[PDB]
């Protein structure tokens, strides 16, 4: 369906064409750069999803510690 | 159509990539000649599928510009500095017709001012130096004077003559055997039989002069001038 | 240099081969519709009917100009961009210090309809404006032809005579000295003042100066073109403040400085 | 026959080493 790799590749393609358009160049001015941008976008999206998972995992442990400290007050 | 235009566009992406690759290969070998400013002028230029079709006997000067759908017949000639643009509509030139130096035969660039009329040039027609023909029709054996301007919708009938420097306004029909001149062009006098003989003899002569010019331009490019330009200090 | 240089050279050869193959594949995908650009076949100076143009040493002929056949151009003259001097059926003579401005056509006639057919004669210190048409006529020395004017066969423009811009001068018309003619057809407009004679002379003298800079630029080789491109880039802007901090003064190189005779001052 | 700019050759080798090292870095991580 809709995966991180696909969204990232599409966003990398969009960035290169957006960058070409901001410079008033043709959309496909340097197409190898479009290939590079798709690759980079896919890499970045997969890494971002993995990083989000790791961050949630770490936040769970830290909230566990916070709740333990707060529950210490009622002893 | 759309599929051909998509393929033409994707081909440009592959070509631009290949040309960049070639430039990379030269940069690795320390060659910079790809940076030389060389003229990109093409005598016959295409706009996607619209390309000029030129008879093998028709002389075209190397500095002339023939753009888009432009038909040139046998024995015709396009002289030095001439510009023929056939993008928004077609330009057709009949057999044995001379377009003299620096002439412009073009169609309307836009349809804002109405449907874009094509330009039709008949057979054995003389178009004088630096004349401007824009979306008109010129019938067989007519004379267009040097520096004349024919706007769109103008009909020049057979054996009709437009004097030099005449501005023929839009939709102005020049009847046969009539000399029209001035700004705007109006009837001036009736054409004489000697003038008709001179018209035909002139077009026959220009076909023979064009043959001469087409031969000297065909000469192999001098390697001596090439070496002189290369070795300048 | 050495083994590493040779290895990189071979790799670059492979890269160029691949690039050209990719270019061909893209061309095939385009449907062979695109007409390829080729080496330029325009000849600035060309013979015809075994007649060779005779051009003086210090004459600026623009590379885009077409000088064909039996054409003679004198010292200090200038043939600008897009000019066509086709002397194939007859003789074209151009005097000294005469400018033929951009996109002008000069032609001759083998035989006119009536009268004696004559070559195209242009005298000394004559100005011919942009996109003029000079056909089988005679322009005497120190005359003025406005831009977009058309002179037909037999026209004679006398010394210190002016043809106004856009004029259509009918066949065998004579423009007398000290007179300005104009219109379609051309006709007498008024007399020429002394300030206007001075203007004509100063026009020819200004164009001899302009011809020098244009001739210098158009004859530069690839190596010099690249050197001056780099220089122009290096001196386009300035940071005189940091120069003063460094104790240096950056000077414009002489190859980028125009002669004083072409500057507005 | 030979490329003579030695600094350019060194830079070419450096770019090649960067690319190959990036590939190996990914493959062994
Ligand atoms: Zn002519």
């Amino acid at each position: 369906p809709i995966s991180a790799t696909m969204v990232g590749a599409l966003l990398g393609l969009g960035t290169q064409m957006y960058s070409n358009a901001l410079r008033k160049l043709p959309y496909m001015r340097h197409p190898w750069e479009h290939v590079v941008g798709m690759g980079l976008g896919a890499v970045f999206a997969n890494q971002l999803v993995k990083w989000d998972v790791k961050l949630k995992e770490d936040l769970d442990v830290m909230l566990a510690k916070a709740r333990a400290a707060n529950e210490r007050r009622y002893f | 159509g759309t599929l051909g235009r998509a393929f033409y566009s994707v081909g440009f992406w592959i070509r631009e990539t290949g040309q960049a690759l070639d430039r990379l290969g030269c940069r690795l070998q320390g060659k910079n000649y790809f940076r030389e400013q060389l003229s990109r002028h093409r005598t016959l230029m295409n706009v996607f599928d619209k390309a000029p079709i030129v008879d093998k006997e028709a002389f075209v000067a190397p500095s002339a510009s023939v753009i888009g759908d432009v038909h040139i017949g046998r024995g015709s000639s396009i002289w030095y500095g001439c510009v023929l643009r056939g993008d928004v509509n077609t330009v057709s030139v009949g057999s044995g017709t001379n377009i003299q130096d620096n002439s412009l035969v073009h169609v309307a660039k836009s349809n804002l001012s109405g449907k874009v009329h094509p330009t039709i040039i008949g057979d054995n027609v003389t178009i004088g130096h630096s004349a401007v023909l824009h979306g008109c029709t010129v019938e067989d054996e007519t004379f267009i004077g040097m520096g004349a301007t024919l706007l769109d919708g103008v009909v020049v009938e057979k054996h009709g003559m437009v004097a030099a420097g005449a501005l023929v306004r839009q939709n102005t029909r020049i009847p046969s055997g009539e000399v029209w001149g001035g700004n705007p062009a109006r009837f001036l006098r009736k054409l004489t039989d000697e003038e008709i003989a001179f018209i035909s003899q002139s077009a026959t002569n220009y076909s023979n002069l064009a043959q001469a010019h087409a031969a000297e331009n065909a000469k192999p490019l001098n390697v001596i001038e090439f070496e002189k330009v290369l070795r300048k200090k | 240099m050495g083994t590493l240089g040779r290895a990189i050279y071979t790799v670059g050869n492979w890269i160029r081969g691949t690039g050209q193959a990719l270019d061909r594949v893209g061309s095939l995908l385009q449907g062979s519709h695109r007409i390829e650009e080729h080496l330029s076949r325009h000849r600035t100076l060309m013979n015809v009917f075994d007649k060779s143009p005779l051009v003086d040493k210090d004459v600026f002929v623009a590379p885009s100009a077409s000088v064909i056949g039996d054409v003679q151009i004198g010292k200090g003259s200038s043939i600008w961009y897009g000019c066509v001097l086709r002397g194939d059926v007859n003789n074209i003579s151009v005097g000294s210090g005469t400018n033929i401005q951009d996109n002008t056509l000069v032609h001759v006639a083998k035989t006119n309809i009536s009268g004696k057919v004559l070559p195209t004669l242009i005298g000394d210190n004559v100005t011919v404006g942009h996109s003029a048409v000079i056909h089988g006529c005679t322009v005497e020395d120190d005359a003025f032809v406005g831009m977009g004017a058309t002179l037909l066969d037999g026209v004679v423009v006398e010394k210190h005579a002016m043809v106004a811009a856009g004029s259509l001068v009918k066949q065998n018309t004579r423009i007398p000295s000290g007179e300005v003619w104009g219109g379609n057809p051309a006709k007498f407009m008024r007399k020429l003042t002394d300030e206007e004679i001075v203007y004509i002379s100063q026009s020819a003298k200004n164009y001899i100066n302009l011809a020098q800079i244009h001739a210098s630029e158009n004859s530069k080789s690839f190596e010099q073109i690249e050197v001056e491109r780099a220089l122009r880039k290096k001196y386009a802007r300035k940071d005189e403040d940091y120069d003063s901090m460094l104790g240096i003064t950056r000077e414009t190189p002489p190859e980028l400085i125009l002669p004083d005779n072409v500057l507005p001052g | 026959k030979v490329s003579e700019d030695k600094n350019r050759n060194y830079a070419v080798v450096a770019g090649v080493v960067a690319i190959v090292g990036s590939i190996g870095w990914y493959l062994k991580a």
